[PDB]
């Protein structure tokens, strides 16, 4: 992640890697919203314009994930999908709207100190927080600058005034997409970059001091420019579909 | 049990940056 | 959209 710091053992038992078999590689990131379910970015799985499309077959998934390279032996978990679920009003054509998808693990993952779920909002929770200025941590082993960490990368970002988020871009945004990251003036940087994608936007609830997945890494044209913020997915509006 | 980090919350740790989250 | 911009693949 642009302008970030290295993660800690246990600090996000909810992160999984989107690692195809061959070119045996890492394509994205995901979250454990179950004992046997996983959700993530949409494009991250079906992007025509840059010919892509996968299947359970294609890829295999991985958990317990501190090191980005290694073989997390007896602390790392892994299984391959049993079926992918894209979301029917997806706009890879338009702006990468309802950038979401879920993957029913062919097999169930039993938890531990490294693999532990996340919960999803309620208009309530999704209301206290989802507010200008209130920050969120976004993780992943993406692109250190606009080369790749050896370990996990954690940033913190404040929401942004819905308007200001509009004239950051030039792409037409929907009440479904939410934009994070500090300002030009603010004097401080951060951003989740290449491969940060499909990553969680976990926010902490002061009420029940629970960890609440507020978003999903969708886009941004860049990697920490004095003038734009990244854009993520409303884990919520879409809380219906999920 | 979800949202409950077994190496922090689950038994009182608070990660180096969480508290920056808090304000 | 994803990677990227400022409709070309990676890099």
């Amino acid at each position: 992640i642009v302008e970030g710091s290295d993660a800690e053992i246990g600090m996000s038992p909810w992160q999984v890697m989107l690692f195809r078999k061959s070119p045996q590689e890492l394509l994205c990131g995901a979250s454990l919203i179950s004992d046997r379910w996983v959700l993530t970015a949409a494009h991250c799985l079906l992007y025509p314009p840059w010919d892509k499309n996968f299947t359970e077959n294609d890829l295999l998934v991985r958990i317990g994930k501190h090191s980005r390279t290694r073989y997390e032996r007896n602390i790392e978990k892994i299984s391959m999908l049993e079926k992918i679920y894209i979301h029917p009003r997806y706009n890879w054509r338009e702006n990468l709207d309802r950038d979401i998808a879920l993957m029913k693990l062919k097999k169930p993952v039993a938890f531990s100190d490294y693999i532990h779920p996340v919960c999803l909002p309620d208009r309530e929770t999704a209301a206290s927080l989802l507010q200008a200025g209130y920050k969120g941590r976004v993780t992943g082993w993406g692109n250190l600058k606009e080369g790749q960490p050896s370990v996990l990368q954690v940033v913190n970002l404040p929401i942004v005034e819905r308007p200001v988020c509009k004239d950051s871009t030039r792409i037409r945004i929907t009440d479904n997409m939410f934009c994070a990251g500090y300002k030009p003036d603010e004097g401080k940087r951060g951003d989740a970059c290449e491969g940060d994608s499909g990553g969680p936007f976990v926010m902490k609830s002061p009420f029940n001091n629970r960890w609440y997945q507020m978003g999903i890494v969708s886009w941004g044209e860049g990697c920490d420019r004095d003038g734009k913020y990244g854009f993520y997915t409303h884990v919520f509006r879409l809380k219906k579909w999920i | 049990d979800c949202g409950l980090r077994p190496l922090f919350e689950k038994k009182s740790l608070e990660d180096k940056t969480e508290r920056e989250l808090l304000e | 959209x994803p990677r990227s911009x400022l409709k070309y693949e990676p890099f």
